C-alpha cells in the first residue's frame, strides 16, 4: 500500500498527465488495491478521458 | 422587450439595467405564470476552469434534486452556461424529464454569441462568444457596466426579500463556488443587502481562501493576502494596490460575520 502511494506521489509529482498515471493504475489494477490508489487518483485534479 | 426563441420555445426579456424591480418580477411572473416560489437561491461562481469535485458535485446535485423535487424552490444561475455551470444546468434538465423549480439564466448582452443576430422568430443557435443550452427553458437577458450587472442582480435579490405583499418572505440564499476576484467585490454590494450567503470549503481557490480570509479578523493583512492569492490560482499578477483595495473589501465582508459561514462538505438543506 504505502508503497503504491508514494509511487503515485513521484508521478503526481512531476507532473499532470494521463499517461505516466495511466502506467501506475494499471499496477494498481495488477494488486487489486481499487479503493486507496482510486481515491488517489480521480480524486485528484488529473482529468480523464 | 419581450422575446420568444423557437428552439422548445424559450422566452426572455431584455431588460437594462437601473429598471424597476418590482416591475421587473411582476411582468415576469405574470408572462411566464410561474407558481409562487418558497425560496430562491442564486448562483455566483462561473470558473469554467474550476471543474467540479466529482463526488463533492454529485452530492450537492443529489441534495439539491432532492430539496427541490418537494418543497419547490427558484434558481439564478447565468444565462448561456458553458463552463462549470453548463453542465449541471443539463443534468437538471434531465431530471426534469423523468411542485417544480424552474432554472434561470441571466447574462449581459455583451458577451453572448449571435447577440447581433438576437438583437434582429425562429432562433437556432447550434454551437457544439456564449451558446445556449436548453438549460434555459426560461432566459433573462440584460443590455445596458457589470458593476450594473451586480447591482441589478442584487435588486432583484432585495425585491425578493421583500415585505408582506399573513406577511409572506421567500428566503434568497447565494453560493459562492470557485469564483472570480470580482465576485468578492461582488460579494460587498451583497453585504450591504443583508443577503444570507454560503460558500464551499473545498469547491475551489476562492471560496477556500475566504473561508481563512474573514475567519482570522485582520485589520490589516496585504502581504498575508497576496501570499493567499498567489496560493490560490497564481494566474496572473496583481498590484499590491489592488491587493489593499481588496484587503479593505475583506475588511469589510468580514464586519458582516453573522451573515454569511462556511461549512466543509467533502469532510445540505
Amino acid at each position: 500500500t504505502v508503497i503504491l502511494k508514494a509511487l503515485v506521489k513521484a508521478c503526481k509529482s512531476h507532473s499532470r498527465d494521463a499517461q505516466d498515471y495511466l502506467d501506475e493504475l494499471k499496477l494498481a489494477v495488477a494488486w487489486d488495491r481499487v479503493d486507496i490508489a482510486k481515491s488517489e487518483i480521480f480524486n485528484g485534479d488529473v482529468e480523464w478521458k | 422587450c419581450k422575446g420568444e426563441v423557437n428552439f422548445k420555445r424559450s422566452k426572455f426579456v431584455k431588460v437594462p439595467s437601473n429598471v424597476a424591480p418590482s416591475m421587473l418580477f411582476e411582468l415576469l411572473l405574470t408572462e411566464w405564470h410561474l407558481p409562487a416560489p418558497n425560496l430562491v437561491v442564486s448562483l455566483v461562481g462561473e470558473e469554467r476552469l474550476f471543474a467540479m469535485k466529482s463526488w463533492l458535485r454529485d452530492v450537492l446535485r443529489k441534495g439539491l434534486v432532492k430539496a427541490a423535487q418537494s418543497t419547490g424552490a427558484w434558481i439564478l444561475t447565468s444565462a448561456l452556461h458553458v463552463g462549470l455551470a453548463r453542465h449541471v444546468g443539463q443534468a437538471v434538465r434531465d431530471h426534469s424529464l423523468a411542485v417544480r423549480v424552474v432554472a434561470i439564466g441571466m447574462a449581459s448582452l455583451d458577451r453572448i454569441l449571435h447577440r447581433q443576430l438576437l438583437d434582429g422568430t425562429p432562433i437556432h443557435y447550434p454551437a457544439d462568444l456564449c451558446p445556449l443550452d436548453s438549460n434555459l427553458s426560461h432566459f433573462i437577458l440584460v443590455e445596458p457596466g457589470n458593476d450594473g450587472l451586480a447591482e441589478l442582480q442584487l435588486s432583484l435579490e432585495k425585491h425578493i426579500s421583500q415585505q408582506r405583499t399573513s406577511s409572506i418572505q421567500i428566503p434568497v440564499l447565494c453560493l459562492l463556488v470557485n469564483g472570480d476576484p470580482s465576485t468578492l467585490e461582488r460579494m460587498s454590494r451583497a453585504v450591504e443587502q443583508a443577503a444570507p450567503w454560503l460558500i464551499l470549503a473545498g469547491s475551489g481557490g476562492i471560496a477556500d481562501v475566504l473561508a481563512a480570509l474573514v475567519g482570522q479578523p485582520h485589520l490589516l493583512v496585504p502581504q498575508v493576502t497576496e501570499k493567499q492569492f498567489r496560493e490560490k490560482f497564481p494566474s496572473e499578477c496583481f498590484s499590491w494596490e489592488a491587493i489593499v483595495h481588496w484587503t479593505e473589501l475583506l475588511q469589510n465582508i468580514a464586519a458582516h460575520p453573522h451573515l454569511l459561514t462556511v461549512y466543509d462538505f467533502e469532510q445540505l438543506d
